[PDB]
């Protein structure tokens, strides 16, 4: 119900996330961006 | 966009067909002129010399 604050539980899940979104936008746009390629062909 | 994504698919296959319908329109425009202008010169042809025996 209340927040708990402390900066020992998300420190962790940051790098994770960012590293998550960065590297699958990267895979995730060339894969998503190669298969509208193929349907417009 | 499930739909935008079968409308622009389906708009490109069309094209496709349609273009693939064309090619073959053509080529049975081309094949009915080459064989109506046949028809002229070989009608023309036998007509003179049924005639031509006729007269002969």
């Amino acid at each position: 119900f209340n927040t708990d604050i402390l900066a020992t539980n998300l420190i962790n899940l940051s790098v994770v996330l960012g590293v998550l979104i960065f590297f699958g936008k990267g895979v995730l746009s060339d894969l998503l961006d190669n298969r509208k390629q193929r349907i417009l062909n | 966009l499930g739909d935008f994504m079968d409308k622009r698919d389906a708009s490109i296959k069309e094209q496709l067909s349609g273009v693939k319908d064309t090619s073959s329109e053509v080529k049975q425009l081309e094949e009915q002129a080459n064989a109506v202008m046949r028809a002229a010169r070989a009608e023309i042809s036998a007509a003179l010399n049924k005639m031509k025996k006729e007269t002969q």
